[PDB]
C-alpha cells in the first residue's frame, strides 16, 4: 500500500491521461542515495 | 382579423396544470442556457476586466530550444507542462 497523498506532475493536453505520479515515502529513498561528490580545486 | 376569436377554446382539450408546468420549466431551462451560452463568449461580462481586473493575472513560463520548459539542475522530479 502507498497511503495518500501523492505528488502529481502534468506532462501533456488536458483530460488526456499523461502524467508522473510520486509517493513522497518512496522518492525519499532515491533522494537518500545520490550524494554528489565535493569538488576538487582547479589545477595550477 | 376576426378568424382568432374562438381560441380560448384551446383550453378545453389542453389542460391548464401540465401547460403551466411544462411552460415554466422551459423558461427556467432557457434563461439558464442562454446565460451560459453567453457567457462563453466575447460578450462575457463577469471576465472581460472593466472596469478593472481584480484577481493576479498568468505570468508566462519560458522555453528550451525543444519548446517545453527547462529541466532544473537537481529537482528530484521533473516539470510540469499543459500542452505537449
Ligand atoms: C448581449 C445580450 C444577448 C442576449 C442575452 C440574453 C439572456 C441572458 C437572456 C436572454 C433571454 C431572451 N432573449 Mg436574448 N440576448 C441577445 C440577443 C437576442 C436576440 C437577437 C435577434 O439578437 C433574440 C431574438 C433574443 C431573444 C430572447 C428570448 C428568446 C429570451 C427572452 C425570454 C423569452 O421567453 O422570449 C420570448 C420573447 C420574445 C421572443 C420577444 C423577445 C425578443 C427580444 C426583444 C430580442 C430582440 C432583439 C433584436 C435586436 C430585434 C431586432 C428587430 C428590429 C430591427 C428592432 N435575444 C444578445 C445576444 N437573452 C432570456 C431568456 O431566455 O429567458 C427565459 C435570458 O435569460
Ligand atoms: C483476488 C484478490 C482480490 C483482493 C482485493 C484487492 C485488495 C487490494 C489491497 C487493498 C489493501 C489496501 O488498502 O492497500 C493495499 C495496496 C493496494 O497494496 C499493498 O500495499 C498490499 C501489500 C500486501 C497486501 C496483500 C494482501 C492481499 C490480501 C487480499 C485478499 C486475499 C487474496
Ligand atoms: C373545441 O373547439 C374545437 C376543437 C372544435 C375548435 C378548436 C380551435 C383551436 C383553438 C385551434 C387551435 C389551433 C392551433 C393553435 C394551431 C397551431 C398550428 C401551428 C402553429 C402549426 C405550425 C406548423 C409548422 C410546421 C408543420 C413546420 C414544419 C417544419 C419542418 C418539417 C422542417 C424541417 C427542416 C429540416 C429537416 C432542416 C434541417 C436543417 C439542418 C441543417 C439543421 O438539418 C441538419
Ligand atoms: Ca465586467
Amino acid at each position: 500500500c502507498d497511503f495518500p497523498p501523492q505528488d502529481v506532475v502534468q506532462t501533456g493536453y488536458r483530460g488526456l491521461g499523461m502524467q508522473q505520479n510520486y509517493n513522497p515515502k518512496l522518492l525519499q529513498k532515491v533522494i537518500d542515495a545520490t550524494q554528489v561528490p565535493d569538488a576538487i580545486p582547479a589545477a595550477t | 382579423s376576426d378568424k382568432f376569436a374562438g381560441m380560448y377554446k384551446l383550453w378545453t382539450f389542453i389542460d391548464p396544470r401540465r401547460t403551466l408546468i411544462f411552460i415554466v420549466a422551459f423558461q427556467i431551462m432557457l434563461g439558464i442556457l442562454i446565460h451560459m451560452i453567453v457567457l462563453g463568449s466575447d460578450l462575457n461580462w463577469h471576465n472581460d476586466g472593466i472596469p478593472r481586473f481584480y484577481s493576479p493575472r498568468p505570468v508566462d513560463v519560458a522555453v528550451g530550444p525543444a519548446g517545453i520548459p527547462l529541466e532544473i539542475p537537481g529537482s528530484p522530479m521533473p516539470q510540469a507542462r499543459n500542452y505537449n
